[PDB]
């Protein structure tokens, strides 16, 4: 079981600001690490996976690093959808493990 | 387009077996790799674990080799089975089709609407 | 077979050069039947070339479980090619069972091109 | 090219049938660039022919995960060859980083004979 | 020749951590698969799991994930953990290297001498 | 769990005599079954695998058939060495199973 860590709980955020949300993993998870975007009511959507690669029809404002251990989902312009919970799901070794959830508000 | 829709009970009965169907539509439930994922509400996601048609299925260890899934390639369907629920096990129930990238991964890309089930 | 080579040859166009002109020739005949022979053992699959790793999800592609061989069978041959990412799982790809290698040199041909 | 082949071959001798000779020589040339070209994708590593299934137990072979490869890797040629026994487990070997076809057929001419 | 040779108590506590060691000789305890197999006194063989050095490793879903099996390939060392052992894992464990004919079988050619552990 | 199950749990047996064992597997496991001898006090020793291949070392009056799914160990001739009692392993599916086991008696 790898502990995924995030950080913090809950962003204060307003529109148009660089909001950064960080995952650390136990144990290195060689960039086997995704970020999914979940809303009240509704089923998770994968943004990153890779810990870099975007998903198709992702808006590109979503970036993902992986500096050492200690993953980093960026969102240049915060847009009023972009108001949600963000996991971060280590994807190396079994069991998958997600993050705590990092809930953006405003 | 490939549509994940979750079918089943919301009412399970504590100590009883909680069954949970996932119909795949607009696609094959073949040739991916599927997974249930948990959520408890107010909680953070709870991976229960993947299957592949043509292969095997692994199961998260915290879940004390009670939880069985299966699937009906004939009815393009992913079932799960729960054994020995308890109030623990009120959750919301996503089927999950594995990412492909020039091979299989363990991420998730499409998911289900979600089943919501109680236990009480 | 060297000699009747030379012969057309000749007739066409129209002592140690003929030698060499000979061994030329057993040299080119050698090296045909050689691209025979790899043709040939291409045709009946005794050419394991390794299909390439589709895109996107196929029925081709599996679990390695999906390679279920004989227990009585003793062949020395693998049956997929597989890789596992450590992003995900074992995704295992059948060798073609005919002309392997030509289809292989197709996939790599359209992939590139 | 072909004229100096066939100028070659004039001198270790010594009109629609010289274009004949020009064509066969040209011909010839093409062959002998698709084999150039065939060694030098082999030499590369670019031709993922499967090494055969040591009868032995080797530090070549192990479970697919043996075949890990990285995250961000896009690669489309598969890392190993395996062969899943009704019997027992995944059996997997890696595919030579060079030479695998000319090192597959050592491999079978060894088997063979 | 292949030389397994079993060590650990042979006095475990009921509701305590069994512990085994199987050290092999003569060879590498990497490259192979190794299981893990039990056998009650009086009673038949019981597979407890196998697992290769470079790979995952298996168990008997029996045994409710209570067992952890482990590779020390520094010390050409299989390592057995039976968490919570009651008076039924009383038993002779043996290490088993698993056969290869041309790819890895489920088979145990070499056996361990067989460790006798008593739970009381 | 493939049921393995061996028929008879005891064969009253003497020097140089047809010996049969069988064994029946709950589900076909595509002749993936092995015969293993265990004798008092020693660990067992893997006669036959694939339900047919003899083992390198094993006296060829040791024979596998495998009609069908039900499997059969075969001794010519039962030499005083051989009584013990005989496994049939089932290597199909996990977790591999044994059988009852068959004691060769006097």
């Amino acid at each position: 079981d790898i502990q995924m860590t995030q950080s913090p709980s809950s962003v204060s955020a307003s529109v148009g600001d660089r909001v950064t949300i960080a995952c650390r993993a136990s144990q290195g998870i060689s960039s086997g690490l995704a970020w999914y975007q979940q809303k009240p009511g509704k089923a998770p959507k994968l943004l990153i996976h890779a810990a870099s690669s975007l998903q198709s029809g992702v808006p590109s404002r979503f970036s993902g690093s992986e500096s050492g251990t200690e993953f980093t989902l960026t969102i240049s312009s915060l847009q009023p959808e972009d108001f949600a919970t963000y996991y971060c799901q280590q994807a190396n070794s079994f069991p998958l493990t997600f993050g705590g959830g990092t809930k953006v508000e405003f | 387009q490939v549509q994940l829709q979750e079918s089943g009970p919301g009412l399970v009965r504590p100590s009883e077996t909680l069954s949970l169907t996932c119909t795949v539509s607009g696609g094959s439930i073949s040739n991916d790799y599927w997974s249930w994922i948990r959520q408890p509400p107010g909680k953070g996601l709870e991976w229960i674990g993947q299957i592949h048609s043509k292969g095997d299925t692994n199961y998260n260890p915290s879940l004390k080799s009670r939880v069985t899934i299966s699937v009906d390639t004939s009815k393009n369907q992913l079932s799960l089975k729960v054994r020995s629920v308890t109030a623990a096990d009120t959750a919301v129930y996503y089927c999950a089709r594995h990412l492909y990238r020039y091979g299989y991964r363990n991420y998730f890309d499409y998911w289900g609407q979600g089943n919501l089930v109680t236990v009480s | 077979i060297p000699q009747s080579l030379d012969s057309w040859w000749t007739s066409l166009n129209f002592y140690r050069w003929m030698a060499l002109r000979r061994f030329i020739i057993f040299l080119f005949i050698l090296l045909l039947a050689l691209i025979f022979l790899l043709v040939l053992l291409d045709y009946q699959g005794m050419l394991p070339v390794c299909p390439l790793i589709p895109g996107s999800s196929t029925t081709s592609t599996g679990p390695c479980r999906t390679c279920m061989t004989t227990a009585q069978g003793t062949s020395m041959y693998p049956s997929c090619c597989c890789t596992k990412p450590s992003d995900g799982n074992c995704t295992c790809i059948p060798i073609p069972s005919s002309w392997a290698f030509g289809k292989f040199l197709w996939e790599w041909a359209s992939a590139r091109f």
